[PDB]
RNA sequence: GUAAAGCGCACGCAGGCGGUUUGUUAAGUCAGAUGUGAAAUCCCCGGGCUCAACCUGGGAACUGCAUCUGAUACUGGCAAGCUUGAGUCUCGUAGAGGGGGGUAGAAUUCCAGGUGUAGCGGUGAAAUGCGUAGAGAUCUGGAGGAAUACCGGUGGCGAAGGCGGCCCCCUGGACGAAGACUGACGCUCAGGUGCGAAAGCGUGGGGAGCAAACAGGAUUAGAUACCCUGGUAGUCCACGCCGUAAACGAUGUCGACUUGGAGGUUGUGCCCUUGAGGCGUGGCUUCCGGAGCUAACGCGUUAAGUCGACCGCCUGGGGAGUAC
């Protein structure tokens, strides 16, 4: 079952954009969302949407370049039933900068720089390249 | 449609979901054409042709399908534009270094029984002769003259003369295809969403790109 | 396996409303029908394993909705145990 | 998947993982501080022996544990819900699903009698064998047992193994339809429990056909076989036992994504339904194939593609799935 929310997010991404399709359809959650506005405020795609007052969906638009798409590569990190927390000196730099380490962290879910300048560590979820 | 209202859509339903993003239904059991978005393609199709055109550029035709034959044959004839609508060969192309020699003996051989040296010896000898050079002119008659690589090339339908585009994109020479429907528009890097054949159709679309390489040279 | 008047008889018996079948107390008794009432063809023919097969799914998914009764609420369980002397 | 490797298949305790909203807690988590982490090693910068090895000052580090002060996104606890997961109700549809009891017809074998008379049976030939005590053939009646032609199929059902005439009884699952309802009650599962082709075992029945064993007749250099003529267990039944198979898709269960083509089976919405018919929209299922995957063969929305929860298993061949 969808033991795992955020997974599901991740890889529905990949595959559109390895399909080529505009955006991608997917019931929101508290958590997705956050993690989705990093994308967009990261330069991952174009924005997103959350139709639905009872049952929220989310019209995340995939982004892309020239004859390829924007994200090259996205995976799980802190996936269930094996989490994973570091510290602000423990922070990684996903593809030695050019990528991003979405954290989330007890000020919120951004990306690793910004929580690592910040301070403060906590617990990975994805490495978008 | 502007004018090319006279082809519309082809090719029942054996159909390819790469030529989708170039359809507007299926009524009668076949996907139509959307020549409504197709006009971008149509004459902008010339744009970028009639540039390396006015560089004297060398642009082949390719078309061996009966029907175009007839047609082609007549279309790169327009002033300094070469034809092949005779099964492309395995090399004309990408072993060009090969067969442009095998183009000699068409060269000579046609001047010769073009002039008068041909009746001489035996007549068996050259009456045996007599004919190579008509093969060798359908398979090479159309490019024969062209000094060395193309510019650019133009094909009617991709499916048909898969080869010639093959051949092509391996040297970088530039695609200019009309694939339609069951056509798969990757190995064309100018799209033409547009019919396969239909004498109406492939005339109006011959002699269209034509014009700008006509008026491309000066 | 079971029947429409033997079913929502025992329905309504148990449903604070109509044609609340989702209730757990309607659902416990629901399968402690043909559960409790499937001992005869059992207790007889015996080699109908096919049949049997479903018989625990009934019974097993019986359980899990009185062990969940449990952690939703003590009371609803411990007094709907009792209307079928179930639990021993 | 075929190299070593998916338990033959189910149910399920423990364990692992857990859809969504809010609040609350602040345990995991992170930030800070404080102890403490012996010194010596190690490391950085720097000194001292002619350099170096060696010695040495200071710092870093000692991945850690404990307490205190915060931060609250995320995991957990708790409280209240929420409906899309799961399930209950209703009405239907399809089915070689299962147990039980009858029953029908075709054929085989055997018995009895008629007609009839020199063969038959079998083979590559043959022979053994059955025939003048009258076979074979053919006809009439009878007894008995096992299996159900055609439909029948890329078909259907089942967890697996498996499951075919018809009729009834008892019964399991699956699927659609529009709703009504419960409100995460879920997914997986070591061990455990149960199911398990065929053969085999026990007791007791039954026994037509087929047939291990065994006996003849051939074949052959030999023929403990293939072929022929016979034929015992068994095959069938009830109850109990044994648990194996190329228990094979050689591919664990569950959930979500991802171009297409043709065909099958079964359900439903709408439609001049007038009409076979058109447009859809579910379950299951064949074959072809794109991306990608693959060592290749090949897999390909029923994946061997892209991912997530859980479990089982492999670590060179022979010895050996043997010994103990
Ligand atoms: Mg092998
Ligand atoms: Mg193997
Ligand atoms: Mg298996
Ligand atoms: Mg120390
Ligand atoms: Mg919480
Ligand atoms: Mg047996
Ligand atoms: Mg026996
Ligand atoms: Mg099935
Ligand atoms: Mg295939």
């Amino acid at each position: 079952s969808m033991q795992d929310p955020i997974a599901d997010m991740l890889t529905r991404i990949r595959n559109g954009q390895a399909a080529n399709k505009a955006a991608v359809t997917m019931p929101s959650s508290k958590l997705k969302v956050a993690i989705a506005n990093v994308l967009k405020e990261e330069g991952f795609i174009e924005d997103f949407k959350v139709e639905g007052d009872t049952k929220p969906e989310l019209e995340l638009t995939l982004k892309y370049f020239q004859g390829k798409a924007v994200v090259e590569s996205i995976q799980r990190v802190s996936r269930p039933g094996l989490r994973i927390y570091k510290r602000k000196d423990e922070l990684p730099k996903v593809m030695a900068g050019l990528g991003i380490a979405v954290v989330s962290t007890s000020k919120g879910v951004m990306t690793d720089r910004a929580a690592r300048q910040a301070g403060l560590g906590g617990e990975i979820i994805c490495y978008v390249a | 449609m502007l004018k090319a209202g006279v082809h519309f859509g082809h090719q029942t339903r054996y159909w390819n979901p790469k030529m989708k993003p170039f359809i507007f239904g299926a009524r009668n059991k076949v996907h139509i054409i959307n020549l409504e978005k197709t006009v971008p393609m149509f004459n902008e199709a010339l744009a970028e042709l009639n540039k390396i055109a006015s560089r004297k550029g060398k642009i082949l035709f390719v078309g061996t399908k009966r029907a175009a034959s007839e047609a082609v044959k007549d279309a790169a004839l327009s002033c300094d534009q070469f034809f092949v609508n005779h099964r492309w060969l395995g090399g004309m192309l990408t072993n060009w270094k090969t067969v442009r020699q095998s183009i000699k003996r068409l060269k000579d051989l046609e001047t010769q029984s073009q002039d008068g040296t041909f009746d001489k010896l035996t007549k068996k000898e050259a009456l045996m002769r007599t004919r190579e050079l008509e093969k060798l002119e359908n398979s090479l008659g159309g490019i024969k003259d062209m000094g060395g690589l193309p510019d650019a090339l133009f094909v009617i339908d991709a499916d048909h003369e898969h080869i010639a585009i093959k051949e092509a994109n391996n040297l970088g020479i530039p695609v200019f295809a009309i694939v339609d429907t069951n056509s798969d528009p990757d190995g064309v890097d100018f799209v033409i969403p547009g019919n396969d054949d239909a004498i109406r159709a492939v005339t109006l679309y011959l002699g269209a790109v034509a014009a700008t390489v006509r008026e491309g040279r000066s | 396996s079971l029947s429409t008047e033997a079913t929502a008889k025992i329905v309504s018996e148990f449903g604070r409303d109509a044609n609340d079948t989702g209730s757990t107390e309607v659902q416990v008794a629901l399968l402690t029908a043909q559960i409790n009432h499937l001992q005869g063809h059992f207790a007889e023919h015996k080699k109908d394993h096919h049949s049997r097969r479903g018989l625990l799914r009934m019974v097993s998914q019986r359980r899990k909705l009185l062990d969940y009764l449990k952690r939703k609420d003590v009371a609803r369980y411990t007094q709907l145990i009792e209307r079928l002397g179930l639990r021993r």
